[PDB]
């Protein structure tokens, strides 16, 4: 069935979504890190 | 960074650079020339007056005035993680599925440490790899090296694929055991064109086995060094896996012989000698250096499992490829030309074939209890069917014996049903069944090497058990 | 039944994938407003001594012309010969004695030398 | 330009001095003859140039100049029926110039740059244009030549030419850069023209014999490899895939073969009729021609050429198909050359670079989604020479590991005139399994099996075979006869067919079909009378074994009538015994 | 049975031999280049 | 152009070949003239030219020439041949000067020896039928006009003979042809490389025994004379058989007495230049070489004139996969192989038509070229001699009473046609009458078993006995 | 060194009949034995370690393959001796190769068991020597005179192949010591054509 491929299809997407958000926070610190570091 | 741009004499596959003593024995190099483009090659001998670089690819835009030469790495190392499960790569570690490339957790050199002789323990427990003929008569146990020797036009990549499908461990004959125990296949193919290319792609995509699959595809217009490299990085992944999340492995390398073929290039392009029949004469040293990092260690829940695929090169057994492979691994299973054009698949041939630690992963709280006698007495049988096969076409059948009759009309049916098996996936007890019944057809009391338990226990089942559905 | 979790899969690894990706082009446009920040002559200062450090015996400095300046005390200092190159960005390079070998020490090419070593911090720090 | 002089001369094999700042695989002109060469070895201040030319004559301190680019073929209309060298140039120009013999330093153009073409174009003004798109159409022999964009160029189109006639060097499009693109374009023949993607092979190549056609077939994309001794048979048969097959455009390669095989494809093709379209078939054929006396180092050369044609015209959108007529020849040139450069040969002499070389051209072959969306493919069909019949050698081996289809070919069968002559024992093919789904639309829905009946019963006699050689037929049981001589029967019938004769020369799918059900249906008769106490000796000469024989010969047309009769004859002369 | 084993040896003998031959070829011209790029570089 | 330079500073002088090293004025294949102290002068040719040095190769033995005294003088850039008209009826030595004490020949012109490939689009199909007087090459391996066909020998086997019968007998058919009946003979080529005296004379009596001396020209190169000389006598004769083909409308057929000899030069040369061999000891090249040798034949559009090419060579152990057959089977257009079995057995000429082979064959055979039923009697007779061949070797294991009717048949097929057909002796057999003996031995099989001949030919040929021819 | 080397007098009792009566071997001397698949060469090479009077055992696996190494040094720490019902180990010494393992080693491994043996003998015991598979030891062999590039004789193998043979199999024999007591050493190669 292809019932099973929407629901599947949804799950992607929400944690997609989810992982997108958790990134959002902590973007900055990570580009902060990665500045403070390639620098001599 | 620093960049070296003393090139003084490009030929062939080779180059000279000077001045650079500060590049490593092995080292991994970019080469750039005066349009920008970038290749790859690695330093094969380094002098106080010049280094010696093998350039991957080729050498078609290079000269001596705008030629760079800059290090990428000491060592040829990989970055190894979880993540690579259900992910493609090119024979160096080069993702060729479009997805993002992996965060290593670790990068590790792809040449491999040997494994301390006092560290392995014994193997004891076997892989139900869904194919009557291995796993009855041959069986595959985790931690052995068991190689697969086929011909010109037999299909070893369609029993490759299969064995890579249906392959799994079965803990719950073993004991009660534990219900998870992870279990991963790593594939390497070395030379191999684009139609199976395409065809393993498909064939892992179609029924989710790539889920659980890490994949070295090495193509045959590739650079060499690329395909002496592949089996290694494989082998890296595995033992990494294996000994360090508990998992249970499964590595398939796809056809040595064309390892072999690089290898022997390889050698003739840095001006060494070459052994018997012009391969390299350490070929035996670096075939026995890709094997034995299979196994099984003490003190760890992981194993290694080997099955090496190769084709002879005119199904000579004593070429030297074949012969060489036959020292270090512990047996062979051959495939038939003639059950391949009889049209019988998997084309697997059993009196040939040979498992040399079938003993000890059968018996009792593994398999069934009849399992060594079950394969013997088919053995056996077999091989007077087809010797008898061979006396009717002079003699006829009405001057045979009754028994000799029976033993004909057995080994018809053995090749028609056991071994015919097709894209079927049976399961040990099935083809245990099967086995059964097949012996049924033979008469009690001739069964002189199966105890007479087993006899009571088993025999007399009739062949509509399988030929509802064979 | 397996398309549904391959769909998964590929779908968190290319929202990861994009996370870094989105992480390196900002570090990437972070690093190119150096130059204005005003320790930048004590950036090149110490690119060029680790330049001339990385390369024993080196001949010449050659370096953009709107950053010689600040490096002009330093090529006097160590007894080399400094130059103008506009090509040459946010780096310096040096060129060795024989003319064969020469060095490299602008920041992009660090910063695509260790983006490798830092994707596992980077990725334990936004999601760990 | 950079500019040397000579330093030393052997044989083919030049080196310059002063020629700091070349590059590999560069073309350069050698002498004040202006020979074309090739750099394939930079040391120092030196080159080491291999001439594409004969040498004598030269001396020490002769100019020698770089052009800067490699070795390239003009790619557009003009080529289709037409003979050129191993570098392209057209042989029958330089015939008009130079007059029996071919002389040194003959400079012509690959495409006549004098003729007018007709031009359409399709593309207007202001559209965004990629590699590979069409711009506009030549109507060329019955074809439509389409005019592509070069594989690498991006941009949009300023203005085009009205509806007209133009030579092919007219800028019929510019863009707004201001490049010219005109009829044609170069490109190197070393590097593999870009597709979109590679696509499966599920379409079978009409070879038009029964033997390949049916138990070796050979996918659309795919590849083949022809060896054999002399004397075996590869060139009657890729002659007979040239005049037969279902391909639209026929790339022929003969490297360092017969001059005489050459004038024998010249002189016929012109008086032949193409199989599909109804014109000659020389409209639809390209020569590369590069005989045994011709200079050794454009062997190498021939095959590339060919190669890069073929890949533009499957750019097109055909499906063309390349033959080779000798790859042994290319490797005995790679090794003369490795000589003069003194290497360190492995194998028989062979440079360690061949199996790269042979597996680099074999896998330019494919069907594929063209740049420009359409399809198209290339199949390749490889002859190989062994020295002695040696199939151990290094080149077969090597061509073992990469092509789809093996057609051996048997000395002895030769001896005897039983031709096509291949090994059955030794031939196999990997396209069988793909192609069953178009042979069940398109020829019969049971035809995958009486193809498996047929393989099995050829299986069974050479089993029998092994006895037989012991112990003599007479020593037999009578289905074991019976095997035999039904085994023979197809060996004689079915397998062998004439490349000479009027009608046996092409046989079509559906009479191959038709004659493997006559034999099967005698051969269920047959077995069925010797269980019922029938003597086999009373079987050999019965009447419709003739006909069965001579089924052969039928005219194509015919045949439908000629199998009902002798179905109905087979049924007969079983029934009527009893 | 004889026959058949001693043409396998004389066979067998026969390529050992060439197989020899070529070896002793390949070393000679190493030696020559290796010489060659020794002594006058 | 008339100024004599002299280069001395000789520095190696071993084997063949010989070093001078302040020579860059020596055009790459030039020849040379070397001087000693006593004043002998022999010549060579340039292989290699650099500034260091040139490496030249000497066409004589190298006795009595020193470092000291010894000079090398220019004689040419391009090694040319003065070729005339008037050379028929003449005999040269291996590098074409004159020895039979007449005076040397004008040269009308001046060739190149190497010469030039041929182009593909100025060749032409051969079609002419040549009539041999053999049936074993007439019926089943035929001759054209145009064609290289070697003859493969042994050590004792009669291929001189051969040679010189065909040359005697040699003839086409403009009647069956219906072409424009002309009679012109043709003219003889005739090299020798390393030909004993036995052989030579042998040849020299039976060409002066034909009266063909006088429209023919002799290159010989004894065995005694040196080897490197060898290198040079099959250029200068084809260039002379081109030349008069080509420019005269003559009908050139060329005779090469033994190519395994100039194979032994090329090996010596090889060896000498440490050359990569290829299969036993023989130079990569030698493909190429022997090719720019073979492919000098064959007929021109537009011109009257054709060479034809019978090249002699004894396979070394009758050994078919030797190095020098296999590469001359790969370029020529077919071959006549001997049998040593046939030859014990009294055979003559011991031409065994089962490895035998002719590529041109079906160009000039068919209707209204030969006879329409040609090319399938041929077919026929292959299939049946090989199956008489097969039951041969079946009646070795299982003995002769235990065949049936139909292997006796065959058999009996098969010994008369060794005895029949084959075996010929010294006699000139025209066409039809090889067609009527080839019938005469199918009819002794059934009807039935002549599977590959049409039933109208059947109908109208067999039947009549073989004793009606003899007996 | 040693004082002197003694005839073959006594015997070598390995404790298995068809061995000792039929082809039986004196103490010091040298024997032979393939290795077919099947055949239980194990068990007979661990019943002589167990059974024979010899007082030390020196075994030598010099080229074997990882899973049969696992078997012998699994298989010996649980084997006890006869003669005092203690471990069998506590009598033996284990040299132990791999297939992978450097070349230098698995060429070496033969002499340095038969040095310790020597030894063993030295001090007035009898020791039995026990080499696995001397196949593997000339293919070591092999594979370092191709790496020297020397020509090679039969099938590959270098001219002076029998000479290092004869060097290994000449050094056991009853002598008397430099001490003066009595000691052997006797040697049982395994050959796996
Ligand atoms: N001396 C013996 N006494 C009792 N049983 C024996 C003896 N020799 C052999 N066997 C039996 O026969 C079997 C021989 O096969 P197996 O593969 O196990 O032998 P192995 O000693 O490990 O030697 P190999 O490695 O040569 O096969 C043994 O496992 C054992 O069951
Ligand atoms: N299929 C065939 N039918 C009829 N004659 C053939 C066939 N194949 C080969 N021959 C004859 O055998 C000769 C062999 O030469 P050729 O076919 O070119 O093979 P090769 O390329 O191996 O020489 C040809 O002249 C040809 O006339
Ligand atoms: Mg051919």
């Amino acid at each position: 069935t292809e019932a099973l491929l929407a629901r599947y299809r949804e799950r992607a997407e929400a944690e997609a979504k989810a992982v997108r958000e958790k990134a959002m926070a902590r973007l900055d610190e990570a580009v902060a890190l990665v500045l403070k570091e390639v620098l001599p | 960074k620093k960049e070296y741009t003393g090139i003084t004499y490009i030929s062939g596959p080779l180059l000279f650079v000077e001045n650079a003593k500060d590049l490593a024995y092995g080292a991994i190099v970019d080469i750039k020339d005066g349009t920008g483009r970038v290749r790859g090659g690695q330093v094969i001998e380094v002098s106080e007056e010049y280094a010696v670089i093998q350039v991957f690819e080729e050498t078609t835009g290079l000269d001596l005035a705008t030629t760079s030469v800059s290090l990428v790495e000491d060592v040829a190392r990989l970055g190894v993680s979880k993540e690579m499960l259900g992910r493609r790569f090119n024979g160096i570690g080069k993702p060729i599925d479009g997805l993002p490339p992996i965060t290593p957790e670790k990068r590790l050199p792809i040449t491999g440490l040997p494994l301390n002789p006092v560290a392995r323990r014994k193997p004891e427990q076997f892989i139900q790899t869904g194919i009557s003929t291995i796993d009855v008569m041959n069986t595959l146990v985790r931690g052995q090296k068991l190689p697969i020797f086929s011909g010109s036009g037999l299909p070893a990549n369609e029993i490759a694929a299969q064995i890579a499908r249906q392959a799994t461990v079965r803990p719950d004959l073993s004991g009660e055991g534990e219900k998870e125990e992870p279990f991963a296949v790593v594939f390497a193919a070395m030379g191999i064109t684009q139609r199976e290319l395409s065809y393993f792609i498909q064939e892992f995509e179609r029924t989710g086995a790539l889920s659980r699959s890490v994949l070295f595809l090495n193509k045959a217009d590739d650079p060499t060094i690329e395909r002496i490299l592949t089996p290694r990085m494989a082998l890296t992944v595995a033992e990494y896996l294996a000994f360090e999340h508990d998992y249970h492995v499964l590595v398939i390398l796809t056809d040595m012989t064309n390892y072999c073929e690089a290898l022997r290039e390889i050698g003739a392009a840095r001006e060494e000698i070459p052994g018997r029949r012009g391969y390299p004469g350490y070929m035996y040293t670096d075939l026995a250096t890709i094997y034995e990092r299979a196994g099984v260690v003490e003190g760890k829940k992981g194993s290694v499992t080997q099955i090496p695929i190769l084709s002879m090169p005119d199904d000579d057994r004593t070429h030297p490829i074949p012969d060489l492979t036959g020292y270090i691994t512990e047996g062979q299973i051959q495939l038939s030309r003639e059950l391949h054009r009889k049209g019988i698949y998997p084309p697997i041939d059993p009196l040939p074939s040979l498992s040399r630690l079938m003993n000890n992963g059968v018996g009792k709280g593994k398999t069934r209890e009849d399992h060594k006698q079950v394969s013997d007495q088919l053995y056996s049988a077999y091989a007077n069917g087809v010797d008898i096969r061979k006396l009717v076409a002079i003699i006829g059948e009405d001057a045979l014996t009754e028994n000799d009759r029976r033993y004909l009309q057995f080994a018809d049916a053995f090749e028609r049903f056991f071994i015919n098996q097709g894209q079927q996936n049976r399961s040990i007890e099935e083809s245990l069944q099967i086995a059964w019944a097949l012996l049924s057809m033979l008469p009690q009391g001739e069964l002189k090497r199966i105890s007479k338990d087993h006899i009571g226990k088993y025999y007399g089942q009739k062949l509509e058990e399988i030929w509802g559905a064979p | 039944e397996s398309a549904g979790e391959l769909l998964v899969a590929t779908a968190r690894t290319q929202a990861r994938g994009e996370v870094l990706e989105e992480v390196r082009r900002r570090v990437r446009e972070a690093l190119e407003a150096l130059p204005q920040k005003p320790e930048w002559p004590e950036v090149v200062r110490k690119l060029a001594l680790e330049a001339l450090e990385a390369l024993p015996g080196a001949k010449a400095l050659v370096a953009n012309p709107e950053d010689l300046p600040h490096l002009e005390a330093l090529a006097r200092e160590r007894g080399v010969e400094l130059q103008a190159e506009p090509a040459l960005r946010l780096g310096v390079r040096a060129v060795g004695a024989e003319g064969k070998t020469q060095v490299e020490n602008s920041l992009l090419a660090r910063l695509d030398r260790a983006w490798d070593a830092l994707s596992s911090k980077v990725a334990q720090a936004l999601w760990g | 330009m950079i500019q040397g002089v000579i330093q030393k001369i052997a044989g083919p094999a030049v080196i310059a001095k002063g020629m700091l700042g070349a590059r590999m695989y560069d073309i350069c002109k050698v002498g004040e003859e202006g020979l074309v060469g090739e750099i394939i070895r930079l040391d120092g201040d030196t080159a080491f140039v291999q001439v594409y030319e004969d040498t004598s004559g030269l001396k020490v301190g002769e100019p020698v100049v770089s052009t800067g680019l490699p070795l390239a073929v003009e790619l557009g209309p003009g080529m289709l029926n037409g003979i050129y060298d191993g570098i392209q140039r057209p042989l029958e120009r330089i015939r008009e110039k130079t007059g029996i013999y071919i002389t040194r330093g003959v400079v012509v153009h690959a495409l006549d740059r004098e003729k007018k073409w007709a031009w359409t174009p399709m593309v207007k003004p202001g559209d965004e244009v990629r590699g590979g798109m069409v711009l506009g159409t030549v109507p060329e022999f019955g074809f439509t030549h389409k005019i592509l964009v070069p594989p690498d160029v991006r941009g949009r189109v300023k203005e085009v030419k009205p509806a007209g006639e133009y030579t092919v060097e007219e800028p019929v499009v510019v863009l707004e850069d201001g490049t010219e693109l005109k009829m044609y374009h170069t490109w190197p023949v070393r590097r593999a023209r870009p597709v979109q993607r590679k696509l499966d092979p599920n379409t079978p190549f009409l070879t038009g014999m029964r033997i390949l056609d049916v138990l070796f077939p050979v996918a659309m994309g795919g590849t083949a490899a022809i060896p054999g001794p002399f004397g075996a048979g590869k060139s009657v048969t890729q002659q007979s895939l040239a005049k037969w097959s279902n391909a639209d455009v026929v790339v022929y390669v003969g490297c360092g073969e017969r001059g005489n095989e050459m004038t024998d494809v010249l002189v016929e093709f012109p008086e032949l009729t193409d199989p599909k379209t109804g014109g000659p078939l020389m409209h639809r054929t390209v020569l590369i021609a590069n005989t045994s006396n011709m200079p050794v180092a454009a062997r190498e050369a021939s095959i590339y050429v060919g190669v890069t044609i073929a890949e533009y015209f499957r750019d097109q959108g055909f499906s063309v198909a390349l033959m080779a007529d000798s790859t042994s020849r290319w490797a005995e040139a790679l090794r003369e050359i490795s000589s003069r450069l003194e290497e360190m040969p492995a194998e028989e002499g062979y440079p360690p670079y061949l199996a790269a070389r042979l597996a680099a051209f074999y896998e330019r072959a494919g069907k594929v989604i063209t740049l420009g969306g359409e399809e198209g493919a290339v199949t390749i069909v490889g002859a190989v020479s062994p020295p002695g019949g040696d199939m151990s050698e290094p080149v077969t081996q090597s061509t073992l590991r990469i092509v789809g289809a093996f057609w051996r070919l048997d000395a002895s069968l030769a001896f005897r005139r039983h031709f096509p002559a291949i090994n059955w024992n030794g031939s196999y093919s990997l396209f069988t399994s793909a192609l069953d789904p178009w042979y069940r639309e398109n020829v019969a829905e049971d035809y995958p099996e009486l193809r498996d009946a047929i393989s099995e019963l050829l299986q069974r006699e050479a089993g029998l075979q092994e006895i037989v050689q012991l112990v003599g037929p007479d020593a037999l049981q009578d289905a074991e006869r019976l095997v035999i001589e039904v085994g023979r029967i197809i060996r004689e019938d079915f397998l062998q067919q004439n490349a000479y004769h009027e009608v046996d020369a092409y046989c079509s799918m559906k009479k191959a079909y038709g004659i493997m059900k006559m034999i099967l249906a005698f051969y269920k008769e047959a077995e069925a009378a010797i269980k019922r106490g029938v003597s086999i000796d009373e079987i050999l000469q019965l009447p419709v074994l003739e006909r069965i024989g001579r089924a052969r010969y039928v005219s194509e047309e015919e045949f439908p009538a000629y199998f009902e009769e002798a179905m109905k004859e087979i049924q007969g002369a079983f029934k009527a015994l009893a | 049975i004889p026959g058949i084993r001693a043409q396998i040896r004389f066979i067998q003998q026969v390529l050992e031999q060439r197989e020899r031959e070529d070896t002793f070829r390949l070393k000679r011209i190493k030696g020559k280049i290796e010489a060659r790029e020794a002594e006058e570089e």
